[PDB]
Parts: C-alpha cells; structure tokens; sequence
C-alpha cells in the first residue's frame, strides 16, 4: 500500500511529497507490475533531487526489472549526465547488461550523449562491449551518426574491425547510413576497407546501394575492391543500376566495374537498370560496352512496362528485335499485349517479326484482337499480319475478337481479309461465338461478310 | 473465403469470359475466371515478377452459378511486390493458349462495402446530410474515392449519382423532392494516379423519407 | 496531414521514441526502425495514474529508405492531459525497446494557422498581420505565435518577431522600404502548463512596402 504510493509519487516528481512518504515507512526498493523501483522512475524523468535521496537513504542501485534495464541504463538512454554522475558516485554496475545485452556505452552511443560518453568510459566501461548482436558501442554509434562519440570511443581503444553476428564492421554502419565524417576518421584509425559480411556485401555494396556517392569515392580512394561480389552475386555496379544512382555508375565504371558482370540469377547491371526503368543509367552502361543480348532479355521487361525511351536505346545499340524468352515469345507480343502503340511501332520499324508464335502459338495480332488495342491491329496488318493464323486451339484472331466482342478489329480484320468460314478445333466459327455469347451487333457484319 | 466469394460475383458479373485478378491488400492477390462446366489440373497458372524467374500457382477448382467451374489461384503473399508488371499465363494441359494479361498489382485494388452509413435531414430548404466511415482495417485512409447512389423508392429509382472527391467521408444532397422516400448507398474505390483498380460492392443501403416543402 | 507531422519529428530525433497530439483529445506514438527482418514483433504498454497497464494496437507501416515505422493511437477516452503517462515498448522475446514517461501537456503538435492577411498600415505602424489559430484547436487563449518576415531578393531570413500570447495580430517596425515581403506565422502552445514543438508555417502571404 505505502511503497505503491511511493513509485506513482516518485513517477510524478513531486520531490517534497517523496521525501515524506520515504521518512513515514515507504520501502524504497518497492516491486512494480514490471518490476521497476521507483529508483528507475525518478532516473527516467530526470529528477536530481529525488535521485540522490533515494541513494543516500539506501536503495537499489543494481536494480534489474522485468527487461533487465537497470537505473544506469535508464539515464543513459535519456542523457541525463546530473544523474549519471549521480549513480556511478554511488556504486553503480558500470557494466551491466540488460535481456538485449545493451550496456550503458552502448545506449549512450546510440542516442549520442557525449558528456555520459566520456564519463562511464573513464569510471571504467569496456569500451570493446558486445550485446546479443555481437556489435560494439562503435556499431550503435555509427548506426546513429554521431561523430563525436566515434572520435572518443576509438581514443580509448574501440576495435575499428569489429564484426557481430550478421558480419558487420563499423564502416558498414556507416557506409549503409550515409555518414562520410565517421567513414573517413573510421578508415584514418584503420578500417578493412573489403569487409565482408555473413551475406557477403562490401561496404563499398551498402554505399552503393544507398546512393552516397562522396562514401563511394572515399572508400575507392582506400582501396575497395570495385569488383567485389556477395553471396548474391552482385558488385556494387549491381546495387547501384538497381537504386538507379548515376553518379555512383560513372564512378564505379571509371574505376575499372565489370559492366558484364553476371550475378547468381543471371542479371549484369543493364537487366536491372532497364527493368527499373533508368534511361541515364541504361545509356551510360551501354556506351561503356554492356552486353545488350545477354541471357535475360532486358528488352522483353522493358517492352513489358513501357519505358519506350529505353526500348529505343536497347535497339539502338543492336538488341535482337526477334528475341526468344522462355515461352518463346518475342517483345512484339508483350507490346502489343500491354498496348503500347509507341513501342510496337519501334519494334516493328526495327525488324520484327509480325507473324512470329510462341509455344501455344498466338500471334501479336492474336494478343492484340483479344484485349483490344484497335491502334495496334491496325499497324499489325499494316507490317503483314497473318490475318487467318491460328493457334493450338484453332482460332484465328476473328476468334477471339468475337469472343471476347470488339466490333471495331472485327472491321479491321475482314479489311484485311478474315475468313469467316474458319472452324477452329470444336467446329465453331466467328458467326457461332456471336449466338453462343448473345451479340446481334457482331452477327451483322460477319452475316454480310460470309457470302460476299 | 465467405467475403472472397461475394467480391468474385461482383467481377464476375461486370467482365466475364476473361482472366479476373483482385487485391483486397497490396500483400495478396487472387486470380480467378469463371469456365463452363467439362466432365473431363486442366490447366497451369504461371506467374513472373520483375527480376525473378517463372513460377507456377496452385490450381483450385470450384462449381458456381449454373452450370459452371472457377478455376482460382491466390498468389503466395512473399511474391506479390506491387508497382511491378506481373505477367500472367494460363496454359491448357495440351499446350493451348488460354489466357495471357500483363497487371499491376497496384491497379487491381478491390476495397470492402464502405460502413457506417447515417442519414439525416438537414434543417436548410430540406436536404440530406450522409456521413459515412472507409471500409474496415484498410490502409491508405486518405486515398479513398467515394461515390453516393440517391435511389427513388417509388419505381425505377436511379435518380442520382453523385462524386466524393477523395479524403472527405461526408456530402451534403440537394435538389430532393419532398414527401419521396430515398435510399441511399456510397461505393470506394481507391483514388488514381498511384492507385487503381474497380469500385466496390454498395455500403449497407439507409432509407429517409424527406418532408414537405 | 498525419505523415507530414511525423516526418518533422523524425527529422530532428531519430532512434527515438516521439509521441505528439494535434488536439488534446489524441495521442500518437511513433518510432522509426532500420530493422526489418524477421507488426506482432512489438508490444506498446501505457498506463495512467491510479490505473491498471493495458496494450495497445500497434500498426506496421513503411516509411523513408528501407525502414518501418511502427506507430500506435491511443483510445481518445484514455487521453488525460496533467497526467504522467508511463510508456513502454517490449520486443516479443521481452526485451527492453523503449521507457518513456510523458505528459500529453508537454508534446503538443499544433497545426499551422490559416486566415493569413497582411495589409498596410497609413500610421508609424509598417504592415498590420492579421491571423486565426489553427482550425478546431482548443485552448485558443494560450497559443504562442511567431512571424517570419522572409526578404523577396536572395537568402531571406532577415527577422523572426515572436508574438505574445493570446494575441493574433501584429504591427511589424524595421522593414526596408521598396521591398517585396513575405510572410508566414508558427504556433506552439505557451509555457509553463503547456509544452511541445513549433507548428509548421502558414501559408505564405506577400506584400510590398512604399517607399
């Protein structure tokens, strides 16, 4: 009853209402839902008054509640330097670790208090501290972005090339986040600039991946391998045409990247900056010399989603316009499927092939007339379509058209001469689907078309 | 399923014939078209996403309306990446063609029935004021489009249809005659241009008799 | 609206736990987190004085670069400003992720004001502003405001006029003649019984002085 009163007092900070309640019989060290003593509390809100006559009228320093966070813990994350002082002055565990293993260096790193920093560090606090992570009060420092704590942690011992359970260094910290001030003094103490990591990224990867292009030039300056490849497969000219950094790309190229370097799926950099969709980068990587015909088709994905303009260069730079994917479709079919009027009109104007057929064999003008692209049938014809080409199911594109009921590309294939008189594999003709669906509108024109 | 099934008619019935696909969430993705009933793993779905290699769904065979078969897959949730063309294939046991779409994931949004619907008589000329909240456990509140359907009770009643511009829950109707009873219903849909796909099933329909003037 | 808020915070604190109200009757906790790999990781804890600890609905959403920002509204009838609010986030295992304890009073967010007029004055006066508060904010008699007047050519950060409460109008002194400027007005709620950040600027209102 009396030591609930004091730990909901000691929360609310009414310093003279706790000195009464510790003087009447309150315990000091009382027991929370979370076990929490209203130590904890008045080291969390930063009251110095109440903090010191809770030490000097006995209490629980090494407290340890259901998280494991002690008082040191608590104001070390909050950055309260008058009551760090406090604690470690009254036989603080300058050294305790928590469920996470999180040491009092290790959070004040983190939140970037230098003054509590340079304190526990000179009452004696390992700087070389590892939690349930394997990092260092340097990995939660350069995760952070705290420059000062950095230059203080390596003066007193911090190890630069401290790995933790994933793999990672300091630099990787740093280099993933995008703090060139830490890299720098990281590398000028001595960093492994080619660390590598449990998935066997550099840190010249996470820079590039990120897009920090002063990092990239700093870490090459030190000697980082520009061709570095991970469990992926990937260099870092991977990462880069993948985020789509132009100023890393042109570094990296410079600097001697292997443009055709093939990952574990198969992918150089220019079947992810076209699949993207990076117009400066596609161009950049080609005029280096990518390969443009490479195992991956770039200019199937690119017909694919639309990026006419890169489409163009790929094809500019001598792409095969026939290209054959694993269904043994050209990027005309995937054209005139998406219903891009700009990019069947390049691709045709290229060389392809209008009456090409996968493996079940539809036409471009087969995908064209079920979706309805009219803008599309009418350049397909214009090139030399195949009007009466048929598929493993018989049908011809007036088929598919009556199926799914376009009256416009119905005009246009009987103009380019349909015949209606066509029976697919079941027998049926384009007059039969007419009845079969219920459109009298397209029975019209076939009836008048099939006799004369 | 129970809610999976009436949003599959709604589709069903605007497009048939064709390969539908919907999302109620980004996360998941389902495929479904309705075929005519064969006596006779007919047919193989295959799926591709951007920078990954062919994979094939699982198949799922159910008899509906009259008469009728929906072949459906739902797409594995670590697959679906959205703002990505998925290039869809259906292929017959033989080889035949029987459905090729290239969709985004993005774009074939489809939200629940709206709740909450309230109606009420605004004491100004004799106007109806509805309020109404977004479908439940959706994200992306702000990107909603709306749209009220002022039924006339007495026959064919399909005098109104008005708008919600994107963000606001709440309208003011006008030009309503007096002593006519209304029904009132809002459909969702997520707003273009990031966002697209069909318009929902009709809220929970509200009925208010309006006075005279 | 609610996004716009909390990239600001975010901004200037990150790795930390934020929580911030619009109006007093709500409360939003936010945090933003690098790691993604391996929404039910976390368990949001608050409770209130004299009261049992009850959990709240934590909500999973992705925000900047590669990160997740997992944010919790508390219950408007839980809202009680005056009040220490004790909060506490555990990982699933039950390891500590965050302790905060926070007065709802203290970490008022307002909007930024609206019905920006400035209007030349005939008198000594220079320009005469005139604004409203945030639309449907209580407490209207305890806002704090503060002006920007912005320089029409080049870097323009030449005054920062810092209004006294309770008072939305001003008279502006020091301004050179023949210049075009630009005005914009903050809010933040006034001390002591009130704490929190400044609001973001109003829309921006321009004017040029005679000569």
């Amino acid at each position: 009853d009396l030591g609930k009163k004091l730990l909901k007092a000691a929360r609310a900070g009414q310093d003279d209402e706790v000195r009464i309640l510790m003087a009447n019989g309150a315990d000091v060290n009382a027991t929370d839902i979370w076990d929490a003593t209203p130590l904890h509390l008045a080291a969390l809100i930063g009251h110095l008054e109440i903090v010191e006559v809770l030490l000097k009228n006995g209490a629980d320093v090494n407290a340890s509640d259901i998280t494991g966070t002690t008082p040191l813990h608590l104001a070390a994350t909050m950055g309260h330097l008058e009551i760090v002082e406090v604690l470690l002055k009254y036989g603080a565990d300058v050294n305790a670790y928590d469920l996470n293993g999180a040491t009092p260096l290790h959070l004040a790193a983190r939140m970037g208090h230098v003054e509590i920093v340079e304190v526990l560090l000179k009452y004696g606090a390992d700087v070389n501290a590892q939690d349930a992570a394997g990092g260092t009060p340097l990995h939660e420092a350069a995760r952070a972005g705290h420059l000062e704590i950095v230059e203080v942690l390596l003066k007193y011992g911090a190890d630069v090339n401290a790995v933790d359970a994933a793999g990672g260094t300091p630099l990787h910290e740093a280099a993933r986040a995008g703090h060139l001030e830490i890299v720098e003094v990281l590398l000028k103490y001595g960093a492994d600039v080619n660390a590598v990591d449990a998935a066997g990224g550099t840190p010249l990867h996470e820079a590039a991946r990120a897009g920090h292009l002063e990092i990239v030039e700093v870490l090459l300056k030190y000697g980082a391998d520009v061709n570095a490849v991970d469990a992926a497969g990937g260099t870092p000219l991977h990462e880069a045409a993948r985020a789509g950094h132009l100023e890393i790309v042109e570094v990296l190229l410079k600097y001697g990247a292997d443009v055709n370097a093939v990952d574990a799926a198969g992918g150089t950099p220019l079947h992810e900056a076209a699949r993207a969709g990076h117009l400066e980068i596609v161009e950049v990587l080609l005029k280096y010399g990518a390969d443009v015909n490479a195992v991956g088709t770039p200019l199937h994905k690119a017909a694919r989603a639309g990026h006419l303009e890169i489409v163009e260069v790929l094809l500019k730079y001598g792409a095969d316009v026939n290209a054959t994917d694993i269904w043994d479709a050209t990027p005309l079919h995937l054209a005139a499927l998406i219903g891009h009027l700009e990019i069947v009109e390049v691709l045709l104007k290229n060389g392809a092939d209008v009456n090409a057929s996968d493996i079940t064999g539809t036409t471009p003008l087969h995908l064209a007339a079920t979706m309805g692209h009219l803008e599309i049938v009418e350049v397909l014809l214009k090139y030399g379509a195949d009007v009466n080409a048929y598929d493993l199911n018989g049908a011809t594109p007036l088929h598919l058209a009556a199926r799914m009921g376009h009256v416009e590309i119905v005009e246009v294939l009987l103009k380019y001469g349909a015949d209606v008189n066509a029976q697919d594999k079941f027998g049926k003709t384009a007059f039969d689907i007419s009845i079969d669906n219920g459109n009298e509108d397209l029975a019209e024109i076939l009836q008048a078309a099939a006799l004369e | 399923d129970p809610k999976f099934e009436s949003k599959a008619a709604l589709l069903a019935a605007r497009g048939p014939e064709e390969l539908l696909c919907f999302t109620e969430r980004l996360e998941d993705l389902v495929c479904f078209w309705e075929e005519a009933a064969s006596a006779g793993g007919q047919y193989s779905f295959s799926y591709q996403l951007e920078d990954e290699p062919w994979k094939l769904c699982r198949l799922h065979q159910a008899p509906t309306a009259r008469g009728a078969v929906r072949f459906w897959c739902s797409l594995p949730t670590a697959d679906t990446s959205s703002f990505v063309p998925l290039e869809l294939r259906v292929t017959a046991a033989s080889g035949a063609p029987r459905y090729h779409r290239v969709i985004h994931i993005n774009e074939v949004v489809l939200l629940d029935a709206p709740v909450g619907l309230v109606a009420r008589l605004a004491d100004e000329s004799g106007h109806v004021v509805l309020r109404w909240l977004p479908p439940p456990e959706t994200p992306m509140t702000s990107h909603i489009r709306y749209e009220v359907d002022v039924s006339a009770g007495q026959g064919a009643g399909s005098v109104q249809r008005v708008e919600i511009l994107e963000g606001r829950t709440e309208c003011v109707l006008s030009n309503l005659r007096g002593r006519t009873r209304y029904t009132f219903a809002v459909r969702a849909r997520m707003a273009e241009p990031s966002f697209g796909g069909f318009w929902s099933a009709w809220s929970e329909p509200v009925s208010l008799l309006t006075p005279s003037d």
